[PDB]
């Protein structure tokens, strides 16, 4: 199928850095880490699958932002 | 000087709900304060001030040599004026007139 199917193992090379909520050479965050742009040269199927995988990355990034922001600011003991 | 205890206590308010951070801050406060407790214990058990850094709150002051003969006669002013309480270094526990 290789000759008849074109798409960018290379994804798995740069995927761990994106999963940990960090910028990547092929995946870039924007708008205060609220959306992630899937590049060109990722055909329909792979993009549709990644949209499910990238849910973890964005959610974890949001949680990390919250933890880093409210680490020692809140006064209430419960929070 | 003695302002460190105030900084730790101020710092400890934000981490009052965090178990590990509160444990570390409490341990640090306990070990750091031990010298101050030593001074207070000696003062209340033997009536002697020891550490010459002027850290302790109960400030006993030396009479000048020029007035030694005067203060020996009027010992009332020696025993009523040359012992003071340094208000800057007091914790909130001692922030009470009767204590």
């Amino acid at each position: 199928i290789e000759p008849y199917y074109d798409t960018l193992q290379t994804i798995l090379t740069y995927l761990p850095y994106t999963m940990l909520g960090s910028d990547s050479k092929i995946f870039t965050f924007s708008n205060n880490y609220t959306r992630l742009e899937i590049p060109k040269d990722i055909n329909n199927s792979f993009s549709s699958l990644l949209r499910e995988v990238f849910e973890f990355a964005i959610l974890y990034k949001q949680l990390a932002i919250v933890v880093d922001r409210y680490k020692g600011t809140l006064v209430s003991a419960i929070k | 000087g003695g302002l460190l205890l105030q900084v730790i206590q101020e710092r400890m308010v934000y981490y009052k709900g965090d178990p590990t951070s509160l444990d570390f801050l409490t341990q640090l406060f306990d070990i750091v304060s031990s010298d101050y407790i030593g001074m207070l214990n000696q003062w209340l058990l033997e009536g002697v001030i020891n550490d010459p850094f002027d850290e302790f709150m109960i400030r006993e002051k030396r009479v000048p040599d020029s007035f030694m003969e005067i203060f020996q006669s009027k010992s009332e002013y020696y025993w009523n004026e040359l012992f003071l309480i340094k208000i800057d270094g007091l914790l909130n526990q001692f922030q009470n007139s009767t204590i």
